[PDB]
């Protein structure tokens, strides 16, 4: 029952994204979606593939 | 964006992926889009040409 701005990663700073963007890359902000579960861990990130 | 079907881009036009303009030159949000892979006979099961 929120809003779910995307208003973080406007500017960001560096970062690799999900690397599909469907609809609107690097605009988004258009699809409500049921929740913003943010799972939390820490990776790497050098194996962004896996 | 990407591509229509049986394409071939071989535009080597700098990328512009922030507000700040490239001017056409290197710098920051300004990234090549040609990168080699570097293959070399020790590299990985999923990494060879």
């Amino acid at each position: 029952n929120c809003v779910a701005d995307y208003s973080v990663l406007y500017n960001s700073a560096s970062f690799s994204t999900f690397k599909c963007y469907g609809v609107s890359p690097t605009k988004l902000n258009d699809l409500c979606f049921t929740n913003v579960y943010a799972d939390s861990f820490v990776i790497r990130g050098d194996e962004v593939r896996q | 964006s990407n591509l229509k079907p049986f394409e071939r881009d071989i535009s080597t036009e700098i990328y512009q992926a922030g507000s700040t303009p490239c001017n056409g030159v290197e710098g920051f949000n300004c990234y090549f889009p040609l990168q080699s892979y570097g293959f070399q006979p020790t590299n990985g099961v999923g990494y060879q040409p």
